[PDB]
C-alpha cells in the first residue's frame, strides 16, 4: 500500500542506454552544478594520429548509485543501474539505465532537461554545405563539408544577383501551381561570360544561402555516358542543386566524338532525356554553365529545358569598387583614386584577376593602387 | 544469403573470390585503361552484345559469378587472350568485362544482386 | 511500436512510468534532427477508452536479447472484462491507422538493368488523367477499354486465351503519349516499366526475359516498337548494334510470355515503318491515332493553364484561328508557363507561334 | 502454427487470452498491407470438439531464443483422455486442409540459361485440358498413350528398358500445338521444360546436358527441331 | 531418431505422451506435401519386448540448444533389468532396418567437364 501510494504520487522515468539522450544526460548531469553525487565514474576519449601523436581527454560521470539534485527549485533522484547479465552488443559493453524520479504534483520538469540536452547536439549545426560529385553511378561527399560563404562576398554585376535570387525564389514559392498544372516541377537557370567570371563561386554562394547542397559534373569528362547522366541526375540526393558545367561539350562536337570514339559521348539526346522524359519532377533545381555561348544551340532555350538566360562580362566599375572595399574595408577615396587609376587603365578585366592582384600580397590598399598600371599585363607577372 | 565483402582491401587491378551461396562470385577493381578499351569495343563481335554501364552500375568495380554458362566449371581471371577470363574446360574466352567473346560459350557471365556500402559491399 | 506510439497520444489515461524514445538523424550537411517522445516505458498504466477501464502492463525480459532489434524483449499486456466488445480490436486498429496516417501511393518507374528491373529515382507523386489532355474519345475509350479488360477476366481464363492485351498509341511526336500512359497508369494504381527499344541495345533474349519477368501490378511501355521494324533493313548494312529481333519480339509477345493481366502501351511515331502482322488480336488489340493539337486540346488546356477565364480562352481561341497553324501539344505549352499567371501576355505574344520552336 | 491458426477459427472455446499477429508488407510504391489476427497466445484454453474436451496450453520459453525466427521458443500442449478416438489426427488433418486451401500451386515454365535449367515468370495457372480443342481422335489418342506409358513403368523396368518415350506433333501451320502440350502437363502435373532448337548459340554438348539433369517431374517440349536437320554445318563450315 | 520412428510403429507399447515430427516439403510449382509423425515426445513411456518391460525417458534438456539442428537439447534413454539380456543391440539393429530399408542401389553415373568428375 505504501509503495503503491508513493508510486501513485511520484513519476519514474527510465533511460535505456542506446538512446544518445542517455549519454547527453550523463553529460548534462556532470555539467548540473546543483548536484549531490558521492559516486563516479571516468570517461576517456582516444584517437591516435596517424604519425602517432595521440589525443587526450576525460570526464568524471555519475555513474552506477544514486544521486540528488535539483532542477529549479524542484528535487530529482536520478539511479543509475548497470545490467548483470546483459551484453548491448551494438555498443560492445553491459546495459545502463539511467532512472529519474519526482514528485508529480508539480509537472514532469523533465521536457526542459532533454531540451537543455538538446543544446549540445545544437552546437554541431555549424557545418552548412557539402559537394557531391558523380563518383560513379550516383552521387557521393567529395570531400570533407565545405564552409558556407556568404552570398555579399561574391560581387557580380548589379542587378543579376538581385534578378536571379528572385527569379528562383519565385520558382520554389510558387510549387503548388506547377503541382496544379501536372508539368515538372524543375527549373533552368543559365550562365554564360568569359572564364572567371565567378559563375561557379556564385552559384555555390547561393547554394550555401539556401542550404541546398551542391552537385557538380563536368561534361568534358570523359567517360560520361547519355544512359549513366540520365540516371545521375533523377537519383540526385535530396536538398541538392545540380550544376552543370561546359555543356559546350555538346554544342561544339554533338556526336562526332562519339561516333570517332574519342573522350566524352554524352550529346543532346542526352540532354533532352534527362532534362524532361521520365526524369526525376518532385522538386529540383539546375544550373548550367558555357564559358563559349556563341556555339549555343536554338533547340535549348524553351522552358522545360531552360529559360533565364543572362550574361556575366568583365567586372564593372560598380563591382571594381565594391570588391576593392571587400578586401579593404572602409579606406575611403583609395577606391576613389583606384576606379579612376583603372577607367584611364580601360581594358577588359575578369574578376579573378582583380581578387588575385587584390590578394596576391594582403595588400594594403595604396599597395595595390601603385602597381595598378600593369594590369595592360598584370596576366604575365603576378 | 546475403555476404559482405570490404572494398577497400581490394587494390586496383586485383581480383577476388567470394562464395554466395557456394557460387563463386569476381571482385575486380578496374582501372581507366580498362574502362577505356571495353567502352571502345564494337558490340557486333559480341555472341551477348551489352554495355558496361548496363553491365554493372560502377565502372570502377566489376561483378559477376564465376561460372562458364557453357558447363557449369569456372573460369580463371587474367588469363585469356582478351587479358579479361579465361575458361580452362573448353576454352571459352572472356574480356575484362566478362562478356562471351570467343569459344563455345553463349551467354556473357551474370550478375547477382549487390548494393553499394562504401568502404564495403553487400553482395546478395 | 504502434500501440506504444498511439497510447502515448491518448489524453484520457494515468502513468506514472515513461520512457523517453529519441529519433536522431544526422543530416549529410552538418546540420542534425532530434526529437523526443516520452512513452509509457516499463511498469503498470491504467486508460479508459470510451467507456471500458483497460489496465496496462509492460515488462521487459531480464534474460532475452532480441538480435535484430538489439535490444531485451518486450512485451504489452492488455486486459480487462470480458464482457466488453473485444475491444482490442477497436483499440488495435486506431494504432494502425495513426501509424500510416502518410498515405504515400506513388507511382514507381522500373527500368532495365541487364536481364532484370530497377527502380529509378524516388518514388513519383501521382498525376492524375485530367493533367492531361488528349483530343475527345481517344482518352475515355482507352479507359473503358482497359477497365473492361480488367474486369473481364475470367472470360480470359475459362475461355483459353492467355488473357493479355496490347494499346498502340501512334501518331506525330510531341503529343505527350508518354505523359498519357503515366497519368493512366497512376490512376490505375499500377507501376510503370519503361523500355525504350531505340538507341538501347537489347537482345531479343533478353527482352522476352525482361517483359516476362516484370514486377507484379506494372505495366509494361514499350517505347518506339518502331526502331526495331526499322533495323530490320536498315541495321544488316548500317551496324547499329542495338537491333534486337522482330521475331524475337513476336515470340516475346505471344510465344510463351507471361499471362498475370498483363497490359501493354506501346508507342511509336512512324506506322508506315511498321507491317500488318504483328497487328493481331493479343498483340496490339486496340490502337489509335494521336495526331497534332486539336481546338478542343487547345480549349481544355488553356482553362487547365488559366482556369475560369473563358472569355480569355475566347480570344486565345480567335488569335489561333486567326494563325491558323498546326502545332503539337509541347510547343502549345510553353507559352503558358513562361507565362505562369500571365494569359494576356500569351494572348498578346499569339504571332510568335510561328517561331515557337526556338525561343517559346 | 496451422494449429493456432485452425484454433482461431475453431468455434466453441474458452480463448481467455490472446496474442496479435501482424503481417506488415511494405509496397515499393510506398503504400503498405497490413493484417490483424488474434491467436490464442500464452494460457490454457479449451475446446470442445466432437463431444471431446480438448485443453489448449501455449507456453513461452523463459530461456531460450529460436534463431529461426529471432524469437522464444514456445511449445503448443495439447491435453485430453485416452478414452478418445485420439482425434488429434482428426484437428491437425482438418487443420493441415487451410493452409493447403490457400495454396493449391500451378504450372511453371523453365528455360535454358546456359546449362542451367530455371523459371520463367510467375506460375502460370493451369489451363484445363478441354480448353484447347483439336481434330477428334487425336487428343485422346495422346491422352490415352501417355496414359498407357505412365502405367508401364514395371513392363520397362523390369525387363531394362530405357524408361522413355517420345512424340511428334508436326502441324505445319501451327495450330495451339504448345498451348495443347502445356495444358496436357497442367493436366499430369508436371512442369513445363522448353527449349528451341532454333536458338542460336546453341552446343551439342550443352544441349545433352541440358536435356537430362532437369528438374524433377518435367516434360521436356523441344519446338521447331527441324533447324537441328536444316541448320548443317555448311552455314558454320567455318567452325562456328 | 530412428529408435523414435521405430518406437512410433511398435504396437506393444504404452505411451501417454505423444509428440508431432512433421515431414514437409514446398515444391518449386506450389503444390506442398506434408505429412506427421506422432512419435512419443516428452515423458515417460512403457514398451514390452521379447516379453522384456523396458521404460523409456525423453527429456528436452534447458539451458541448452543443438546449434546444428536448432532445437533444444533433447536425450532419451531406456532402462531394463542387469540380470536379464540387455537387448539394446537387437532393439537398435531393429530400428536401423527402417533406415536400410529406403535405399535400394541407386546407380550414379559421372561424366567428366574440366579435370574432375562430377554427377549426371
Ligand atoms: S564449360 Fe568453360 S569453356 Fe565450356
Amino acid at each position: 500500500a505504501s509503495r503503491v501510494l508513493y508510486r501513485q504520487m511520484i513519476v519514474d522515468l527510465e533511460i535505456q542506454s542506446k538512446d544518445k539522450s542517455y549519454a547527453w544526460f550523463l553529460t548534462w548531469m556532470a555539467k548540473h552544478p546543483q548536484r549531490v553525487s558521492r559516486h563516479l565514474s571516468v570517461r576517456t576519449n582516444y584517437i591516435q594520429h596517424d604519425n602517432g601523436s595521440v589525443s587526450t581527454k576525460f570526464s568524471l560521470v555519475p555513474g552506477p548509485g544514486n544521486h540528488w539534485i535539483r532542477y529549479k527549485g524542484a528535487f530529482i533522484l536520478i539511479k543509475r543501474e548497470r545490467s548483470a547479465k546483459m551484453i548491448d552488443i551494438a555498443n560492445g559493453s553491459p546495459f545502463e539505465t539511467v532512472t529519474l524520479t519526482t514528485l508529480y504534483r508539480d509537472k514532469h520538469l523533465f521536457d526542459d532537461i532533454l531540451n537543455e540536452a538538446k543544446d549540445i547536439a545544437l552546437k554541431t549545426t555549424e557545418g552548412k554545405t557539402v559537394i557531391y560529385t558523380s563518383f560513379g553511378p550516383e552521387w557521393r561527399k567529395f570531400g570533407q563539408p565545405k564552409a558556407k560563404r556568404m552570398l555579399p562576398s561574391v560581387i557580380l554585376d548589379s542587378g543579376i544577383k538581385e534578378g536571379i535570387l528572385d527569379d528562383v525564389y519565385d520558382f520554389m514559392k510558387n510549387g503548388k501551381w506547377y503541382s496544379d498544372r501536372g508539368i515538372p516541377y524543375r527549373r533552368g537557370y543559365l550562365l554564360y561570360g568569359p572564364p572567371g567570371s565567378g559563375k561557379t563561386s556564385f552559384i555555390q554562394a547561393l547554394a550555401g544561402e539556401l542550404d541546398y547542397n551542391i552537385c557538380i559534373l563536368n561534361l568534358s569528362e570523359n567517360n560520361l555516358t547519355d544512359d549513366r547522366l540520365n540516371h545521375l541526375m533523377n537519383n540526385m540526393p535530396e536538398r541538392s542543386i545540380l550544376l552543370l558545367e561546359d555543356i559546350d561539350a555538346a554544342f561544339n562536337k554533338r556526336s562526332q566524338t562519339g561516333e570517332q570514339g574519342f573522350h566524352s559521348s554524352v550529346t543532346f539526346s542526352g540532354l533532352l532525356n534527362a532534362l524532361d522524359g521520365v526524369t526525376s519532377s518532385e522538386e529540383t533545381i539546375t544550373f548550367m554553365t558555357t564559358n563559349h555561348p556563341e556555339k549555343l544551340d536554338a533547340a535549348i532555350m524553351r522552358p522545360g529545358r531552360i529559360d533565364y538566360k543572362v550574361f556575366v562580362g568583365n567586372a564593372t566599375p560598380y563591382q571594381v569598387e565594391k570588391m576593392f572595399m571587400k578586401f579593404y574595408p572602409g579606406e575611403t577615396d583609395i577606391c576613389k583614386k583606384f576606379v579612376n587609376s583603372v577607367k584611364e587603365l580601360d581594358i577588359t578585366v575578369s574578376t579573378a584577376q582583380l581578387q588575385g592582384l587584390f590578394v596576391m600580397n594582403k595588400d594594403a590598399p595604396h599597395d595595390a593602387l601603385k602597381m595598378v598600371s600593369s594590369l595592360r599585363n598584370a596576366n604575365h607577372i603576378f | 544469403a546475403k555476404v559482405e565483402v570490404n572494398l577497400a582491401a581490394i587494390p586496383l587491378g586485383k581480383n577476388v573470390v567470394v562464395k554466395w551461396q557456394g557460387k563463386p562470385v569476381f571482385i575486380r577493381h578496374r582501372t581507366p585503361h580498362e574502362i577505356q578499351e571495353a567502352n571502345s569495343v564494337d558490340m557486333s563481335a559480341l555472341k551477348d552484345p551489352q554495355t558496361d554501364a548496363d553491365r554493372v552500375k560502377d565502372p570502377q568495380w566489376l561483378i559477376m559469378l564465376g561460372i562458364c554458362t557453357h558447363l557449369g566449371c569456372v573460369p580463371i581471371g587474367e588469363a585469356g587472350d582478351f587479358g579479361g577470363w579465361f575458361c580452362p574446360c573448353h576454352g571459352s574466352h572472356y574480356d575484362i568485362s566478362g562478356r562471351i567473346r570467343k569459344g563455345p560459350a553463349p551467354l556473357n557471365l551474370e550478375i547477382p544482386a549487390y548494393e553499394f556500402d562504401g568502404d564495403k559491399v553487400i553482395v546478395g
